[PDB]
DNA sequence: GCATCCGTGAGTCGAG
């Protein structure tokens, strides 16, 4: 937030609405300043988040952060399969597996 | 009661960044104008990207060059970061040549200079070379839109050319602030600020203008009912 | 040959499956609802799309 | 020639070649067995004037849904230095094919806490929820999982 | 969307006149959704302050942020004057339009929960 | 880190020394002993599961390295730390049922 | 859901009878090339292509649509199989 | 290619508008702004304030009239008024009647260039000896302004009314995927607009798109 | 009438 303040920007109109709903949720202390409240939410790991489709915010403050995530060995590329007709089995004449 | 055309302010730092203010605007127009532009900016703004690469003595991306520290994979990954501006708008394709060797750290500035082509980040590290290490390549650069994966375009100038993923969009980031404003009689007016970062190939401003043109052009499509 | 496949092929395939349904099945098939019929919607990509209401 | 394009002189696909389902990796001919040409085969053969070849096509092709760039070949023949093949085996060829796999729908992701899930939707950056400074999120995890 | 707010600022104060209640609210004495007695009966500031002719108006109000979906209010629907949230109205509408039968739709839903 | 270590994936320096050569294919190091050791690097080698095992040089020519210093990274390690996934910016919220 | 499914179930003493009637009818449509249909030109099931709207190829869709009209008669022992097949081959040759 | 605009209309009060194909994402890019605009900046007419002779406030109950003041002001909110004079910014409508009669919007004394779109709108039921004398102020405005926000009074004992300006009663929009040849990612935009009849869904839309276009010209000169 | 022996059972699909 500090950088933002220095860059010459104040609380966005939307951050105010989210802060409203927030103090309605008992998340921030009423009467405290917008910056103080946004910080109060940040300490809870929540941030004001903007829906990229609308531009409107998410009604509540939301948990955002860095998570470590792995791509596991199971990929559709390996697993996707289909068959019309194909190899049958010696004795049973039923399709192979 | 009817509002009148707002003041349009422009604050620029070089070709990289811009801030664009519009005030005042009727309540709600902060995002009504802000968002569709952000979307268009992030998506539909034409730029330039490296489409293909040809390394002398390299058959495919999974190769490795003697004398060079970087595998062809990492090299391509670096060329992916090359931002090249075309001065002449009639020009839709370029081929940069780079021939280097000996104990040097190659950068984007080591490309043989071409007319009407400016490398916005000549400081960009490309490959680290060693004694006897020779790196000689031809990298093709195209103008295009959005994100087109190597698999899609499959662009090869020659037999051993390696198609590269093209992130065309010159726009790195877009934000917009909507702040409170008044004309004293009216409260709840909102001022809009579009903060726009770029690679430098096009300019936050140029970007913006292209975005608006795209949007209005789209509004045109509502012309002929049926 | 996969490279020999034109787009009119796909368009024809869209005509082929029209109105038709296919069976989806997940194991274990505990009750008869482990198999259900859906009119398929051809999609790019390699995974099958399943309706949220039938997951249960 | 379209089918044989990327095959070197000996019949093996050339290093660097991009191969897709149906493509030939290593050409191979087998000798046709005891032949019982059907009367239809005889009338047909007669109509075109061509002769039925001695050899069937058994070449190794790329299986369905597989493929990539040919990064390696190995070739071993009977009676060349240092190599001996199981009895009756004239030669053995190995083609190593590589692929650079991007993340896609159906692929599986997890974290170290047991949260695992398949990718259901790849959203264009402008639809991604984002912070006031315009930085979009990378991943969206449903809280109902916790 | 179908949940309703319960705020404690009001804390069950009693009023003779609704106007008194509203002025109090605007002073920050009483919260919009608080259970309050006016005249004799138990009511809320939002229901009095906001009385909507039709659901379309309630929702137009929500659109402009005059109220939230979970604020309790007064909406005139199908001839009766209701005390509910715009949210619950919206739900009833969803069902209604979904089954293309409005009267049955109204029967099926439990609006008060 | 110790995991990348005990499983031989990353390549390390035997004794205090100085890097002589650095290539995509190999790393040559001159130690205190004066002896010139050459380390070949495994590059794009396939594994039982088909995942690529390759090492990449993590040092530069003329660099001073102590005994036990990292000369190369295994598959899935970053500067000698085990790297199984990526760090992504994540938001915990429902999203349109996707 | 299938259009008018509830009505269709309404028409029969057993859902499986519905299924049979529909299947058989579809077989008839296929066999006689749809030219035996009880649907009028504006009721003909349609299909979107690049070119335009063409007759829906799907005979079961047709069959159910026809069934909705009531133009079709179903039941057991209506007519001997010979008579049926042959009269249909006379009325709508293949 | 050039997207194709398509229209389905029911009277003057409802419309569906389809635009396809659009590049990926553009469905909501167009859809959202137009909706925000259509719900706020479309020019219409509302009842801002009302004076009832005897009545002293909103919650008072009229003797000889069934519906309490509140119900009356609500019915008023439902009054659809059309100014034929492009320059007309406001009007006062007077209505007086009595005895055993049910008062309807047509009973408002005809004024200047003013259309009453819904003359059959019920206002109040009056019994024997029941008297109704009232003046209601109708202003040209946009969007929705709660009573307490405009706070207009012609005279004392007038009660201010929540102002439903927007002739657009509802807007819903839906974007769904569309295939054009090899392109499966395309956007199809469906837009549904409900109007009170004063403007037309098509009219409303065009006014909206226009507002937007004009707003796009603001980025002209620094 | 109870002890005790033998014989027969003990999820599905997938990959491999
Ligand atoms: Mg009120």
């Amino acid at each position: 937030f500090g950088k933002r303040k220095g860059e010459g920007f104040g609380v966005d109109k939307r951050e105010v609405e989210v802060l409203r709903r927030a103090e309605k949720l008992g998340l921030v202390t009423p009467g405290k300043t917008p910056e103080e409240q946004l910080k109060e939410l940040f300490l809870q790991g929540k941030v004001v988040l903007y829906d990229g489709r609308t531009g409107e915010p998410i009604e509540g403050p939301i948990v955002v952060g860095q998570m470590f995530i792995m791509k596991l060995y199971h990929m559709v590329e390996d697993k996707m399969h289909a068959r019309s007709t194909g190899p049958y089995s010696l004795i049973t004449q039923q399709p192979l597996g | 009661s009817k509002l009148k055309a707002p003041v349009f302010t422009v604050r620029t730092q070089g070709r990289e960044y811009g801030e664009f203010v519009l005030e005042p605007l009727e309540r709600g127009f902060g995002v009504t104008l802000g968002n569709p532009l952000r979307r268009i900016l992030l998506s539909s703004i034409p730029g330039t990207a490296v489409t293909s690469v040809y390394i002398e003595d390299v058959l495919h991306e999974f190769s490795t060059i003697p004398g060079v520290k970087e595998d062809v994979v990492e090299i391509i990954l670096n060329l992916k970061e090359l931002v090249v501006r075309f001065l002449n708008p009639s020009l839709q394709t370029v081929t940069l040549l780079l021939k280097a060797e000996g104990p040097k750290e190659v950068k984007a500035r080591d490309f043989l200079p071409v007319a009407d082509v400016e490398i916005m980040n000549p400081d960009l590290h490309i490959a680290t070379l060693e004694e006897g290490g020779r790196l000689n390549m031809e990298v093709r650069v195209d103008r295009g839109v959005g994100y087109v994966p190597a698999e899609k375009h499959g662009i090869k100038d020659r037999i051993n050319a390696i198609p590269v993923d093209a992130v065309f969009s010159p726009v790195r980031r877009v934000a917009f602030q909507v702040e409170d404003t008044r004309l004293g009689q009216r409260t709840d007016l909102d001022k809009l600020t579009l903060r726009i970062w770029t690679d430098g190939s096009v300019t936050p401003l140029e970007a913006l203008n292209q975005a608006v043109e795209i949007l209005r052009e789209h509004l045109t499509y509502f012309s002929n009912p049926q | 040959r996969q490279r020999d496949i034109k787009d009119e092929v796909w368009d024809a395939l869209e005509e082929v499956i029209h109105g038709k349904v296919v069976l989806l099945n997940r194991a274990p098939t505990l009750h008869r609802l482990g198999i259900q019929a859906f009119q398929p919607v051809l999609v790019e990509g390699q995974s099958i799309q399943l309706h949220p209401l039938v997951c249960e | 020639e379209a089918a044989l394009r990327d095959l070197d002189e000996e019949g093996v696909v050339r290093i660097g070649a991009e191969v897709k389902p149906g493509d030939i990796l290593v050409g191979r001919t087998s000798f046709k067995g005891e032949s019982e040409p059907t009367p239809e085969e005889r009338l047909l053969r007669s109509i075109f004037g061509e002769k039925a070849r001695d050899v069937k096509d058994t070449s190794l092709r790329v299986p369905p849904g597989e493929g990539g760039i040919v990064v390696r070949t190995v070739r071993l023949r009977r009676g060349d230095p240092g190599v001996e093949l199981k009895p009756g085996v004239r030669e053995v060829v190995r083609v190593y094919v590589a692929q650079k796999r991007k993340l896609q729908v159906g692929d599986k992701l997890a974290n170290r806490h047991g949260n695992k899930g398949v990718v259901a939707k790849i959203l264009p950056v402008e639809d991604m929820p984002h912070l006031p400074d315009g930085t979009p999120v990378d991943v969206i995890l449903n809280p109902l999982g916790v | 969307i179908t949940q309703v707010r319960k705020e404690k600022k009001g804390a069950g104060l009693e009023f003779a006149t609704p106007e008194e209640a509203l002025a109090a609210h605007e002073r920050g004495e009483v919260a919009l959704n608080a259970p309050i007695k006016v005249a004799g009966r138990e009511t809320s500031v939002g229901r009095l302050k906001y009385v909507f002719a039709n659901p379309d108006e309630a929702l137009l109000a929500v659109a402009h942020g005059i109220v939230d979906l979970q604020d309790v209010v007064t909406v005139r629907y199908m001839g009766k004057r209701l005390e509910t949230s715009p949210g619950r109205i919206l739900f009833a509408r969803i069902v209604a339009e979904a089954v293309e039968d409005e009267k049955v739709a109204w029967e099926l839903i439990q609006l008060d929960v | 880190e110790r995991v990348v270590r005990d499983s031989l994936a990353a390549l390390y320096a035997e004794e205090d020394g100085e890097v002589a050569k650095v290539d995509g294919n190999r790393i040559v190091v001159r130690y205190e002993d004066g002896r010139l050791v050459e380390y070949p690097l495994r590059r794009f080698y396939r594994s039982n599961q088909g995942t690529a095992l390759d090492q990449r040089p993590r040092v530069v020519v003329g660099q001073r390295v102590r005994k036990g210093d990292l000369l190369a990274d295994g598959p899935a390690s970053e500067n000698g730390f085990l790297a199984l996934g990526q760090n992504v910016l994540v938001a915990i919220m429902p999203f349109d049922g996707y | 859901a299938e259009p008018g499914i509830d009505k269709l179930f309404g028409m029969v003493d057993s859902k499986y009878r519905l299924t049979v009637v529909v299947a058989k009818r579809a077989q008839q449509l296929l066999r006689h090339g749809f030219k035996n249909t009880v649907l009028e030109p504006e009721e003909r099931p349609k299909m979107q292509t690049l070119e335009g709207l063409f007759d829906d190829p799907n005979a079961v869709t047709w069959a159910m649509k026809e069934l909705l009209t009531g133009r079709l008669v179903f039941g057991e022992n209506l007519v001997p199989e010979d008579r049926l097949q042959k009269e249909m081959e006379r009325l709508y040759p293949v």
